[PDB]
């Protein structure tokens, strides 16, 4: 009689279909998913330092819009800008807005140091009804609206040395009045000219008088500019009117900070990968949640599923 | 598939083998039995775990990047930002597609290889005492009780013990 | 005696050489080419909506150069710009030309809606011999050259609300006269200042009087600008001279439209992939015809041939 | 090449086999004949068609992009546009080169595999009735007429019918 | 590894074989000897040189590019320059990692294949005159002096010369 | 008795560890390194034409700073800019500096041709103590500082045709004086206006009078601009003051030239691949020396080592 000895291999009743080089559908005993396609919908508050902008854009928090006083001197790994955010101060624009936003986001700090600028000869601390702080007319906290003193605005030629070991970021502006009369009521002479310089750089801006559509009943505008001053260099401001002056400087740091647009709630949880849809697990190598990411994240791909075989071909009885 | 055992000369798999991926079924004078082969099972598992080790838990940290969504029309600079991102995503999507296709072809082939290696090892062990029936089974031409089957599965089978008996059974008329 | 049974495989007399991982030249029984390297030389007019620019650039068709009156309100998937195209109206430039061209190309429409601007106090419809339409002196069809009325040019402060559900694109310009005298002959006062604004944006442009080299006997220039006005926002134009005014707005759409430079003839045929050399078949995954493509196209590569084996190694007798 | 049959132990291919990719030649008492094996032929063809299905007719639609040719010198922005495009083209060119090299290595190997599988299947079917001559041919040690050769090619050959005859011929002096 | 010879049924390599990569050891009535097999050695070497030919001495010329280091903070344009470069480097780094992993898997497999092919060739050559001991060794069942061993290694061994002697030794009791 | 015949393979006592698809550490008999990770630290002077900038930036060599007179009319494949380089002439800036630097670097030549501009009515060849050439007060060699003649600066309206078969690059500038008085001392009238045009293009620049921090005791600044003039086009310069005039044009070529920042010494040796760290061998396909490269170079990767197996698995006794 003798014996029979048969060699074989397992199979399962519930196999999974994978793709190969030669076949788009072959059944294997087991597989694992390589694309993360879901989020819980919350941005976890750990382990990255999250700063929820709430009603404020980064730039409004920078300039000091009255809804953003709580942000003073705060730092972040990730600043989260909400779609509901709106400005509620004097109407302004920023030539190159995208770049100022980017460079502040990347720096990761709103640390501000006041400095004593010699504004002899003019009235400081100008305010407006378009910028209410505690029912009182107010203005951007980090900016100083200069006007005539006793119907004189003498030429400003004001200096500020950088004797620090780090770079200084100065934010400043030019006021564009709505009418020829407003120019006179504020600055006591015809349209000014601003020149902000260092040993390395120069910027001159011309105020342009004229009506813009009213925002909070203001047909005037402010245009915002910035200047970086290196150690041992000197800021020089030269103006005969229309200057929205700095009150000091921001520290500019380098590191891993950024900014993201999202309406996702912040949750008390721990996740390394942030997307605008919420945090996602980062075990998988790929994800199709969002091309926008921050942290240790899977790489964005177009596929919604990619199955990696983890078993042999399934050959059921 | 490239070795020809799994989905090849082995007609099908065994749903009733749940303690290993490869193994042995036998019939002899004491019954019909099944046993898993742990060495072959572990060899295939180790290779698949090696692939997983190179793919799972391995992400790259990125921080400040470029903007990827835009509220206003701008022209040239925005066209370039969008094109850089679309370029990147298509290249990573291609890499992911090819990686999974190649790895899966390889996993099917390496698992087939392990089945074939176990079969070849067993064939050589049996020497002149058995013949290959073509379906992954050997006809053993001597009395081979449970301890004898065990010796084959454990690599301690001494073919000389049974050779005279086997040759007599094989080369009779 | 018995028998002999031999196993074997086919071979061919005319094998093809392919590359592998270990050998740059191995002969197989058959292969297929994966790089498309030829075109017929025609751009097929189907299935994409093609607009042959003929003598006109997109920007000349936009502004309304007299050779481009046939283009009014047309749409396209692909606008084809010819190398022979030239301007034949008042000499102009566009700061950021590339961006205006791109954004109009992408929008895919020249749909224009006239609007009734209140130009009380000035002469409208100024024309020139540098822009002939039917032997008569003329001007860009979508622009309105404003001059003095009875040696007065009173300040313009003209508004146009967007009460539509879509964005409006306004094209406008500033006239730079060749001489101080021309400034006076046209606008009755010294050099103007133009400010075009919305609630969200502002642009001010200064005319610069001076001689430029003559083009169609004109030493003056026009500089073209644009403004997008969102729903519920308002266009405000504020000028004391030198305004080349809009006559209305363009619709701005989003979709799959673009622009291509090519001298290839348009043919009555059907092809999904367009290049500047002509349409190409798109069966193959790669192509080395042109890096510039539109539609469902193979991906551009540097190789002129890549052969994929479709048979075994060829081992001739 | 990796299996060792095609361009290996099979000395060459057969230009006169035009109705299949793999098959059988025989000599017996009734003549010398050739027949294609359809199963093996179809197995190789199906795999190659699977590759083609993943490469042919699969293009990606792109619409408005960036400019790639320039009439004037501009500096920084144009340098970046040109670099993005040159970067992209070099990465796609690399992908194409590697794809074709890997796929072709694999096609040569899978076709060699199918030849080897057919040979191994035939060897096992013949049991103790034939010997492998080393060149892809078997010496069959019994009278094997056209119907007998047919039974081998169709998988219906009963080795027990001929075993006594074959063993007598093999193990004589 | 996928063929099962190297690090498989061959227990280990031979540090004392320095004139080839594959070869033969024997014991017979005249002694114990070693000889390299040049054909198999050259087959493996040629394949590895083919890979090297496609990787070494093949660089791409690039001239004016984009800036990649910056002395001042600038915002949007610099963010894009940095992102394009970081994107490129990560894609090339991935390509390099995968290339080396795939090529190395393939080199290990092709070298194992060449060992297996030499073993199979030798097995077939010996016909009914030897048996496979399972460890890459054959027991040859006839007197096989140095010239006889040489004939096996040179492919000139005539199995018919020794078959009667061998069968008598194999199938005795 | 019979015989035994054993098949086998070699092994080595000193194997090397490589990575595979299934194992991050497997020992093989031999391997080769695919990442170049070292340089000798010298930039080889062959086979590329190297120009060591020494104390000069490319832009200082262009304008003609007195330390850079040795660079006149030189060509390069690779211009090497040193970190120690500094300017020692009149303080200037270049709006778009990065672009001018790039386009000159790429052109690969400082070939300059003098032209005879009709500057009737003004004083030429103005100099300064901030730009010493041989103890004498001097100025940029390629620029011509125009001042009043007998307290008159008549309007300049000066033309220069391009009747060559190639493009011409003109470098020019605007002087911004430190004070209203300096404006008068130099140009005899109130602040000018410069317009440089062709048939195809126009640029107007406004001098902005005001104090900048002193550099070599100069509170004034020059701002540098450029204009490309095509064959058959004409340069037109129109100014009433503050013009820093061109003395001629640069040839603008196309080819394989570039610029690199490095402090590596130039060596008498031959190497095709240049990095800022020095030349590197280019046998290997990859390198981790520097992302900045010029010539036939391995591709930059993040890995510091990638070992390619060149032998079988090593299975020692
Ligand atoms: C003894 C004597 O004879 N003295 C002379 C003075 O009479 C004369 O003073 C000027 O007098 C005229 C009247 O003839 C007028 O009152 C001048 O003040 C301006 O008044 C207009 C009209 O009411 C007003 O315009 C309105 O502004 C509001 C909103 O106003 C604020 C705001 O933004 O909330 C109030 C802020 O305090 C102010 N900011 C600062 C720093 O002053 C701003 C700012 O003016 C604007 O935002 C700039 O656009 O405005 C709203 O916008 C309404 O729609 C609009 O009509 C102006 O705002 C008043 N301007 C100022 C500076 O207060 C008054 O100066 C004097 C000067 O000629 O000469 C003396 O000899
Ligand atoms: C009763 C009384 O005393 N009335 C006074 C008037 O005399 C006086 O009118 C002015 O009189 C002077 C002569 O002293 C002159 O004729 C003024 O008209 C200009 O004339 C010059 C010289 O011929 C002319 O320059 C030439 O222009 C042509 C091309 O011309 C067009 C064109 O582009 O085709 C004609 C167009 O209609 C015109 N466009 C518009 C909207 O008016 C344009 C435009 O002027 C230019 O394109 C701007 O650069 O020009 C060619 O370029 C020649 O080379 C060039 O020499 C001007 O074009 C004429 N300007 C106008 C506005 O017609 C005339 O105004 C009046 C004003 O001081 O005062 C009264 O009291
Ligand atoms: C007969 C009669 O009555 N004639 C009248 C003249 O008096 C009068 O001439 C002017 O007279 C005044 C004095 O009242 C003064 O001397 C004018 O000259 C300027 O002098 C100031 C003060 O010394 C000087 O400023 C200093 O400049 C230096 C550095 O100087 C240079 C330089 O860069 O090296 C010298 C160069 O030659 C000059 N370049 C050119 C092309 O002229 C430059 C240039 O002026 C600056 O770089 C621009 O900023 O300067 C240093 O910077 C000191 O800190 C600074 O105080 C000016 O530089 C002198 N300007 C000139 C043009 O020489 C003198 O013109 C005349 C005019 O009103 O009227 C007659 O009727
Ligand atoms: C089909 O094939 C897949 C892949 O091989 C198998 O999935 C693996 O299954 C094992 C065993 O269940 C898992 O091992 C466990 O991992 C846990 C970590 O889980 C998270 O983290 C990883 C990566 O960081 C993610 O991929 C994963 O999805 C989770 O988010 C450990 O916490 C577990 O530890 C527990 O058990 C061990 C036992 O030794 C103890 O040491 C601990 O005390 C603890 O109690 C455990 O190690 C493994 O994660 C799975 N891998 C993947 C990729 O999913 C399937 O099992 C297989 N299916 C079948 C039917 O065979
Ligand atoms: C060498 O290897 C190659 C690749 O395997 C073989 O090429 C294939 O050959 C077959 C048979 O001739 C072709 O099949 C035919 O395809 C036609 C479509 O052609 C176009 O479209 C594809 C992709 O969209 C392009 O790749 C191609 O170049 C063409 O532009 C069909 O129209 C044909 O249909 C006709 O025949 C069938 C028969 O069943 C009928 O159903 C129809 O009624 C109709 O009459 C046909 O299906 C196939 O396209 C080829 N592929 C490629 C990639 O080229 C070679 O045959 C082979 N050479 C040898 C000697 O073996
Ligand atoms: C482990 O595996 C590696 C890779 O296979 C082997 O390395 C090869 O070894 C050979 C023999 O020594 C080398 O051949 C020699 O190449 C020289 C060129 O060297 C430079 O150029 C190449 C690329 O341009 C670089 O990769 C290399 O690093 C050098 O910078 C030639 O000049 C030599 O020529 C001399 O010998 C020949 C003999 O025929 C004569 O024709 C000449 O007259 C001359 O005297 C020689 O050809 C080869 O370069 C190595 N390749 C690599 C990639 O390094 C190891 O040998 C191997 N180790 C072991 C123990 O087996
Ligand atoms: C130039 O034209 C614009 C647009 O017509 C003028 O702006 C408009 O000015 C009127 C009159 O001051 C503004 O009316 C005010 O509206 C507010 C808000 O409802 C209301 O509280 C006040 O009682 C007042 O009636 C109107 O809002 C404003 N329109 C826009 C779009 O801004 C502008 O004044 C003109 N400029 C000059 C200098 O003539
Ligand atoms: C500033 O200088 C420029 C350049 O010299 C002057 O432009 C030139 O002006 C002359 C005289 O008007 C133009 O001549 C005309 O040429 C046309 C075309 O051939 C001809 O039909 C007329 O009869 C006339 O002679 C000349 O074309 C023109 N040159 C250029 C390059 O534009 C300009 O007038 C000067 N400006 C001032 C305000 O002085
Ligand atoms: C506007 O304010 C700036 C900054 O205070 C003034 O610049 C400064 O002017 C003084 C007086 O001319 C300069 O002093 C000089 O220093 C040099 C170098 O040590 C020395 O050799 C001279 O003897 C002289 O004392 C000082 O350097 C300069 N400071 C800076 C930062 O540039 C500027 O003059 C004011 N402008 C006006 C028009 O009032
Ligand atoms: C099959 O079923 C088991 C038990 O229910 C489950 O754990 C396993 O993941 C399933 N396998 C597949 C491939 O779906
Ligand atoms: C700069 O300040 C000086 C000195 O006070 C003054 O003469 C000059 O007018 C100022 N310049 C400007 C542009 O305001
Ligand atoms: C804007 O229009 C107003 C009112 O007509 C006028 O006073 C002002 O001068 C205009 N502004 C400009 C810059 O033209
Ligand atoms: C250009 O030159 C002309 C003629 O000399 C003159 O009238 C005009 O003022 C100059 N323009 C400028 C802006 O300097």
């Amino acid at each position: 009689p003798g014996a029979t000895l048969c060699l074989g291999h397992h199979a399962v009743p519930n196999g999974t279909i994978v793709k190969t080089i030669t076949n788009d559908q072959i059944e294997v005993t087991n597989a694992t998913e390589l694309v993360q396609s879901s989020s819980t919908g919350e941005i976890c508050d750990s382990p990255h330092q999250i700063l929820d902008g709430e009603n404020c854009t980064l730039i409004d928090a920078l300039l000091g819009d009255p809804q953003c006083d709580g942000f003073q001197n705060k730092k972040w790994d990730l600043f989260v800008e909400r779609s509901k955010a709106y400005s509620n101060c004097y109407p302004y624009d920023v030539p190159d807005y995208a770049s100022l936003r980017s460079l502040v986001a990347s720096s990761g700090t709103l640390e501000f140091n006041n400095e004593s600028f010699n504004w002899t000869g003019v009235t400081q601390n100008g305010t407006s009804s378009a910028c209410i702080r505690r029912s009182n007319n107010s203005f951007f906290s980090r900016l100083n609206w200069l006007t005539h003193l006793k119907f004189k605005y003498p030429a400003l030629n004001v200096t500020m040395p950088n004797n620090e070991k780090f770079d200084k970021l100065y934010i400043w502006g030019v006021h564009h009045p709505g009418t020829d009369n407003d120019q006179i009521f504020l600055y006591a002479q015809a349209s000014g000219r601003i020149t902000v310089s260092t040993k390395r750089s120069q910027q001159t801006v011309i105020p342009n008088i004229g009506s813009r559509p009213r925002v909070r009943n203001i047909p005037s505008r402010i245009s915002i500019y910035w200047t970086i001053v290196k150690p041992g260099d000197i800021l020089l401001i030269n103006s005969t009117g229309n200057l929205i002056a700095p009150r000091g400087y921001f520290k500019i740091r380098s590191g891993k900070s950024s900014i993201m647009r999202s309406d996702a709630p912040i949750g008390k949880c721990n996740s390394e990968c942030i997307t605008p849809n919420g945090s996602i697990p980062n075990d998988k190598p790929f994800q199709n949640v969002n091309r926008i990411t921050y942290g240790a994240c899977p790489r964005y791909v177009k596929q919604n599923t990619l199955k990696l075989a983890t078993g042999m071909r399934n050959v059921p009885e | 598939g490239i070795f020809g055992a799994i989905a090849g000369f082995i007609e099908n798999g065994w749903e009733g083998m749940v303690d290993g991926w490869y193994g042995f079924r036998h019939q002899n004078s004491e019954g019909i039995g099944q046993a898993a082969d742990l060495k072959s099972t572990q060899a295939a598992i180790d290779q698949i775990n090696g692939k997983l080790n190179r793919l799972i838990g391995k992400t790259n940290e990125k921080f400040h990047q470029i903007e990827k969504e835009f509220s206003e029309v701008e022209g040239r600079i925005q066209d370039l930002e969008k094109y850089v991102e679309d370029t990147k995503i298509d290249l990573w999507s291609y890499n992911a597609e090819l990686l999974v296709a190649l790895e899966n072809q390889h996993t099917i082939d390496l698992t087939d290889s392990e089945m074939n290696k176990l079969f070849e090892k067993t064939k050589k062990q049996l020497r002149e005492n058995a013949e290959d029936m073509g379906n992954g089974c050997f006809k053993i031409y001597h009395k081979c009780d449970n301890a004898c089957i065990g010796s084959i599965r454990n690599g301690t089978y001494d073919h000389d013990v049974y050779r005279d008996e086997a040759l007599n059974n094989r080369f009779q008329i």
